[PDB]
């Protein structure tokens, strides 16, 4: 149908937009940070992906939980991802965000970012190598390529 | 943070992990360095300098930086002394304290190196520190990578 | 034994205060500082094309742990839990009966990604080069599910990377 | 010859037995014993009492002029009475010496605090009662830091468990984050590592 | 002039991929117009290429196939699809291309490399590995 | 044994009047900055169990550093140290009802 | 026969540690007076 | 590698969810990762190799890259000697 | 680098440095990926004869602290250590 | 034919043995049901027709494996089946305030929820639970309620 063609163009259209512009958040509690600062450096810059870190959570589109998530920190972080305007993703990074790590066993310690805010890509490493998380930000990219927002508007 | 991208290749030449490496244990270090590592290493020192004096011109001495630093966060040698402070912080009031030279650990006895030492005890002070420190490790990997003795990594 | 950062006194003559003068007005340090950016700017960029172009790395690498085979085929691993011992995150669970041949192999062997550190023990324990850290590093998963490795996910990794384990571990079994 | 042990300094160990002894004697009515580690290292040990006026000696210039608090911790031990032994680190730097001081507690003790005397201990303090349950009489403002606000039990106490008794979790219902009992999907697994055999016949307890 | 050599560089890069069109396609496909010695290529279709006048990082790359497994690989590429046997030279683990060094052949080993499979039908479900440990009783079928 | 704030029950019970009545009138403000859903009744009725809780005490020593606990969480209140989570973590909401007759425990599980 | 990563024999070449910041510029008399000059010139 | 009578590939362990069993639902949109090769079956491909002394030792092959070297005695004819960690297995000639 | 000679001499002019002579980026000077397979020594107590252990057991050395004063049952002022000698300045630049 | 016995204290990685498909998970009252289901340790298998960005929320209600998300499409059966095939509890909260082009009342109230209940019944679902308005009436005069009625009916 003309209409389903129109509405694929233009769901391509806006996926490639935000896919090609992500604004991670500057958001880094532990060692993590240090190998998200390293992609940031100049070997692997994200800003070449159209990747660039706006501190503002209302000026951000995904959020990095770079470091290990502590009970006290939890509330701030469930706080800022409220206060992120939508469409937004989350991409956990470090073993101790996905699942706690080496402190999973620790009674200040949330085992796993996914309890407190959904997570979309989970960046294994421990830290996670700068390539890696380029590679699970470009995997959020594809990820965005795949939705069809639009196509199940005009199927309804 | 190119330079530390060089450095963490070096970590990862000898354990494997760029950062948060195992090397270092209790009766010595895990693993010999792989073949090659050591004149990689003179290749980076022999040019580091270089990068530090583009940072020293950048910073240190720029109004502006000067403006931002030079008489903040002063602190008194005895007040340093008794809120516990320690390296620069100590060193930058003045006080001439380094572990290194005054209680050596390893082999710190067997090189050679000058402590920076601070005049005022501020934030530019301890910059002036920080930037010598780093040219006097330079200086302390130049020695120990001339006078690396044969044999063997870990307690037999 | 110790330098003296900073304790530097300026000169006063006439030449040294109209320099100075000059620098505080005419901004010549600024000018210097900005020099510096402007031949950074003319300097070749050290960014590398990913994907198209990987950053290096040395046979020692630590990434996706992958349970190895003998030339034969036989799994290597016997069963020792020598691994789930000095795992320092307790992220190996093994469990092991005897098979039908007899052999002492693992019923279940898990390895959960979301808890281990990638410290590289293991692959420095296993008493016959069973579980070794393959190069692997790009292995990122879109549930926390995926993560929780099984016998069969570490055994296909095993042999979809076998054949640079191997010549990974020959570059540095010397050193080992 | 014998590369694998460690080089002995005996003229330090003489030093510090010495100084041992001149603490010893300037404040024996603290002082309850001094003893060197072979590894030169000094312990003077210490009735609760005196923590502020041997602490205090230790730092003015009778011939010590420990300025600096390395660091400030307690070890839990449950057999003993007084389960907390409070211990003090102090470096000397005129004499590039550091010595170790050590006192007990109980629970419901409390021990006077070292503010007034080395000012470092404010945060050392606060730490050792949110971890271990001791309360420092006097301090400028107790209060938890290393721990949630919320925080009941004193964790490092040999008696609160690693995993704790709540776990939070964010809930959708009351659009909060929410404790909740603590309910490990994998139970941390005890492992019972200690031979079975002497390992050092040097350090062996009496029978009994 | 230097810069008459390098426009005609720039002309010798449009030249070697191809012409126009194939320059513009490697420059929609991999931002790069590097032409440099093609050291092989695996099954896959992936072109592996050195130039080792250009500095550590970019001597060697990889232009990735347009069909890899039933995917169309034109445009989504990763890191992934590189086959085990040419990633230790791409990542600079080895410097002997598997050409010249071939993998050893073992029989377990996989002969077709698979990307990444997460978010497919083919992604990884985890699962117990061990058997029922308690059986419980079966009642009798007969009245009694 | 030595006095940590009193020398006598009556003392660390005169303390314990104080801590209430600070903890009384706090709970209006907490309610009104925290932005609780909870009644001003229903907070101070928390209060009043919290209280009753530690009642069986017959020790000064153990009434006192109760006491010293009991402002260290009142001073975390009166700031906004504590969030809405921390405040709320006294109402047990989330959590479902243990029953506690022994027909009840031996039909859920094998717990004591 | 022993193979390690040891220095080459004689050791590596000595690696620059110091601070090089140049000396660059004119004097100040000569600043100003160039300045001078060309608003000298730029009024006539 | 067999097939269930659910339709499920059974694992080298054996493993293979019941009718009865939900776990089954994990894979319902999904796959089953199950490793074709099995241990077993390429453990007894393997020809047995005949050596004429009574003790015999196995490394697993490549030295330093294989197993701890063990001896195995084969003075049995019955049953041949097979390796403990290898699984090689080893007789006596005749 | 690939640098005209023109963008070197206006980087260089630029910098107040020969940036030519050192460069931030990599080339051949880089130690080969493939090295020749090593041999590590061994060590002290890897000897066949006068190696027991006894002679070098580290740990079993080790004793109990030596108690010095115990309550439990002229004389020249001590101090822990010698004093600290002062520092001196270093030779190679004494002021930065 | 899916018998789980109860296991746990009740929590979030206790095992209540309610396997359970909640159709219209992303509602406002599933938001809630699968909550609880998921702090109870039942299997959740959602069936979601949106994009799974929707769907994202109700992932940390469950711990790890208990919420499934499966896409089905609400006129095709097979899809009913395979996402109520080993669930013992079927939740039915399929329901539109207003009408919509491809889907009518009658499609959402009637058809959905009776090939959902039907479908259950095949597979050997043993409880179901279907919602509809107390207003909801054979002879109510709004179409969506009398639709309601029809499907409770037909249910
Ligand atoms: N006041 C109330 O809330 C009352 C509610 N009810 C009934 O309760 C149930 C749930 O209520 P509530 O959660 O508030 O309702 P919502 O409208 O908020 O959500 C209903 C659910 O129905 C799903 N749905 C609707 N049409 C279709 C379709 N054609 N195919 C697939 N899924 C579909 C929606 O999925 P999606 O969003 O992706 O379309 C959504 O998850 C409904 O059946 C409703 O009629 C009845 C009486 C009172
Ligand atoms: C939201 C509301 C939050 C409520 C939080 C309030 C608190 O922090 S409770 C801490 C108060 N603890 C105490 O007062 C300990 C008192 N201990 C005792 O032993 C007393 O009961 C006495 C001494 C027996 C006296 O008991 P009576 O008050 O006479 O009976
Ligand atoms: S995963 Fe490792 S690197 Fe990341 S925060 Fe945890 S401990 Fe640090
Ligand atoms: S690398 Fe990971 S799995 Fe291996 S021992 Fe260390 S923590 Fe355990």
């Amino acid at each position: 149908s003309r209409g389903e063609y129109v509405v694929a163009k233009l769901d391509d259209l806006v996926n490639w937009a935000r896919r090609s512009s992500l604004w991670p958040m500057t958001f880094g509690l532990a060692c993590c940070a240090v190998e998200m600062m390293h992609m940031a450096a100049p070997r692997y810059d994200m800003d070449r992906f159209g990747v660039v870190f706006r501190a503002s959570p209302r000026q951000s589109d995904v959020m990095i939980v770079a470091g290990t998530l502590t009970n006290k920190m939890a509330p701030a972080l469930r706080k800022v991802y409220d206060q992120m305007p939508e469409p937004r993703y989350v991409v956990s990074m470090g073993s101790c965000a996905n699942g706690g790590g080496y402190y999973h066993y620790s009674y200040s310690v949330v085992r796993g970012c996914d309890r407190i805010v959904p997570v979309d890509i989970y960046v294994p490493g421990c830290p996670p190598t700068a390539e890696a998380l380029l590679y699970g930000i470009l995997q959020l990219q594809r990820k965005i390529k795949r939705e069809k927002r639009l196509r199940i508007w005009y199927r309804r | 943070f190119e330079e530390r991208e060089k450095m963490f290749e070096f970590y990862e030449r000898v354990s494997g992990a760029r950062m948060h490496a195992a090397y270092i244990r209790p009766g010595g270090v895990h693993q010999d360095l792989p073949l090659g590592l050591l004149d990689d290493i003179y290749e980076f020192s022999k040019n580091f300098s270089f990068r530090i004096d583009e940072l020293e011109e950048m910073l240190t001495n720029n109004r502006i930086w000067r403006n931002r630093t030079v008489d903040i966060g002063v602190v008194t040698a005895e007040d340093a002394l008794n809120y516990g402070f320690s390296g620069v912080m100590l060193r930058g009031s003045g006080i001439q304290w380094d572990l290194r030279k005054t209680q050596p650990y390893d082999v710190y006895d067997q090189v050679e190196f000058d402590v920076p030492i601070g005049s005022r005890g501020d934030c530019y002070d301890r910059y002036l520190c920080r930037v010598e420190e780093m040219r006097q490790s330079l200086r302390i990997i130049s020695q120990c990578l001339n006078k690396m003795p044969p044999g063997e990594i870990k307690v037999d | 034994t110790y330098k003296f950062v900073n304790m530097r006194e300026p000169s006063m003559d006439m030449k040294s205060v109209t320099d100075r003068a000059a620098q505080t007005l005419l901004w010549t340090e600024l000018v210097r500082g900005l020099g510096m950016t402007l031949s950074y700017l003319f300097r070749e960029p050290a960014t590398i094309n990913y994907p198209f172009e990987k950053g290096p790395l040395s046979p020692r690498f630590r990434g996706e742990h992958a349970l190895r085979r003998y030339p034969s085929g036989e799994e290597r691993c016997i069963a020792c839990k020598l691994c789930e011992a000095v795992c320092p995150a307790q992220a190996i669970t093994i469990e092991a009966e005897p098979r039908a041949d007899g052999s002492r192999r693992t019923t279940r062997y898990d390895i959960d990604m979301t808890k281990c550190i990638y410290c590289g023990f293991c692959q420095e324990a296993c008493p016959v080069d069973a579980i070794v850290e393959g190069p692997n590093f790009e292995f990122s998963t879109e549930t926390h599910e995926e993560l929780l490795y099984n016998k069969e996910k570490l055994l296909n990794n095993g042999d979809k990377w076998e054949a640079e384990i191997a010549a990974n571990i020959q570059a540095d079994y010397l050193y080992r | 010859t014998r590369p694998t042990i460690r080089p002995r300094n005996d003229v330090v160990h003489k030093q510090l037995s010495a100084f041992g002894q001149y603490v010893a004697e300037i404040l024996p009515k603290y002082v309850q014993q001094v003893q060197v580690s072979c590894f030169n290292e000094l312990e003077i040990f210490i009735h609760p009492d005196g923590v502020i006026p041997v602490l205090t000696f230790l730092r003015d210039h009778t011939n010590a002029q420990f300025k600096s608090l390395a660091d400030l911790t307690a070890v839990d031990v449950p057999t003993r009475q007084n389960r907390f032994e409070i211990v003090y680190n102090l470096l000397s730097l005129r004499f590039n010496s550091r010595i170790r001081v050590k006192t007990y507690t109980d629970e419901l003790t409390p021990i006077e605090s070292s503010v007034t005397v080395y000012k470092a201990a404010n945060w050392y303090e606060r730490e050792i009662w949110d971890m271990f349950g001791v309360f420092f009489a006097n301090h400028p403002d107790l209060r938890r830091i290393l721990t949630d606000y919320g925080f009941e039990g004193h964790p490092f106490r040999k008696d609160f468990p690693l995993s704790g008794y709540v776990e939070l979790r964010y809930d959708d219902e009351v659009k909060r984050v929410v404790a909740e009992p603590v309910e490990l999907a994998q139970e941390f697994r005890k492992f019972d590592l200690n031979s079975p055999w002497e390992a050092f016949p040097a350090y062996r307890q009496p029978p009994e | 002039m230097e810069l008459v050599q390098v426009l005609r560089r720039g002309l010798q890069q449009v030249s070697g991929h191809g012409g126009l069109r194939g320059y513009l396609r490697v420059l929609f496909r991999a931002n790069d117009v590097r032409v440099g010695t093609l050291v092989g290529e695996d099954k896959y279709g992936n072109k592996y290429y050195e130039d080792n006048k250009q500095f550590f990082g970019r001597h060697r790359w990889v232009i990735y196939t347009t069909e890899m497994n039933g995917r169309d690989t034109f445009w989504d590429v990763d890191g992934s699809m590189v086959p085990p046997e040419w990633h230790r030279w791409l990542h600079c683990m080895t410097d002997d291309p598997p050409t010249t060094k071939p993998p050893t052949a073992r029989k377990y080993i996989w002969t077709n490399h698979k990307f990444n499979v997460s978010g497919t039908p083919q992604q990884y479900v985890p699962y117990s590995t061990t058997r029922k440990k308690i059986q419980e009783w079966v009642p009798p079928s007969t009245p009694y | 044994v030595k006095p940590i704030f009193s020398r006598d029950m009556n003392e660390a019970k005169r303390r314990v009047r104080e801590l209430y009545r600070a903890w009384y009138r706090e709970v209006p403000n907490t309610v009104h900055l925290f932005q609780l859903d909870i009644s001003v009744k229903q907070g101070r009725d928390k209060v009043r169990e919290m209280f009753m809780k530690n009642a069986h005490v017959t020790d000064p020593r153990v009434v006192d550093l109760l006491v010293i606990k009991g402002k260290m969480e009142l001073e975390e209140t009166i700031n906004v140290w504590k969030q809405r989570t921390h405040i709320m973590r006294f109402f047990h909401e989330t959590e479902a009802p243990r029953p506690t007759d022994f027909l009840s425990k031996f039909y859920v599980g094998h717990d004591p | 026969k022993v193979k390690q990563d040891m220095p080459p024999p004689g050791g590596y070449g000595p690696i620059d540690y110091k601070r090089n910041l140049p000396r660059r510029g004119l004097s100040g008399y000569s600043m100003f007076a160039v300045g001078i000059g060309t608003l000298l010139f730029g009024y006539w | 590698v067999r097939t269930s009578p659910t339709g499920e590939k059974v694992t080298h362990t054996g493993q293979a969810y019941d009718d009865g069993d939900y776990r089954r639902v994990r894979f319902s949109d999904r796959q089953k990762e199950v490793n074709e090769n099995f241990a077993i079956d390429l453990i007894a491909e393997q020809p047995v190799s005949e050596v004429g002394s009574r003790v015999i030792s196995c490394d697993g092959g490549g030295g330093a890259l294989g197993h701890p070297r063990v001896y195995i005695n084969l003075d049995k004819e019955t049953k041949t000697g097979t390796c403990g960690y290898c699984g090689l297995q080893f007789r006596q000639p005749h | 680098a690939s640098a005209t000679r023109v963008i070197q001499l206006l980087r260089n002019w630029a910098s107040g440095r020969d940036l030519q002579a050192k460069l931030q980026l990599r080339y051949q000077e880089i130690s080969k990926r493939t090295q020749p397979p090593p041999k590590l020594p061994v060590g002290p107590s890897h000897k066949l004869s006068n190696n027991y252990y006894c002679t070098r057991d580290g740990r079993r050395e080790a004793m109990p602290p030596s108690i010095v004063m115990s309550s439990q049952k002229e004389k020249k002022a001590v101090t822990p250590a010698p004093p600290i000698k002062r520092w001196e300045l270093s030779k190679d630049q004494p002021y930065l | 034919h899916h018998a789980l016995i109860p296991h746990g204290k009740g929590g979030r990685s206790s095992v209540s043995g309610i396997v359970a498909t909640v159709f219209g998970a992303t509602g406002f009252l599933g938001r809630y049901v699968v909550n609880h289901l998921g702090r109870m340790g039942s299997q959740v298998i959602v069936p979601y027709r949106c994009e799974p960005y929707d769907t994202m929320h109700l992932r940390p209600m469950g711990d790890l494996g208990q919420i499934i998300f499966m896409e089905w499409n609400g006129k095709d059966k097979d899809s009913i089946r395979k996402v109520v095939e080993h669930s013992n509890v079927v939740i039915n909260l399929v329901g539109r305030e207003w009408e919509t082009k491809n889907f009518d009342f009658e499609d959402v109230f009637v058809k959905i929820p009776h090939a959902i209940a039907q479908v259950s019944k095949e597979a050997g679902v043993e409880k179901l639970i279907h919602i509809s308005h107390l207003n909801a009436d054979i002879k109510s005069p709004s179409r969506y309620l009398r639709s309601k009625a029809v499907g409770e009916k037909e249910v």
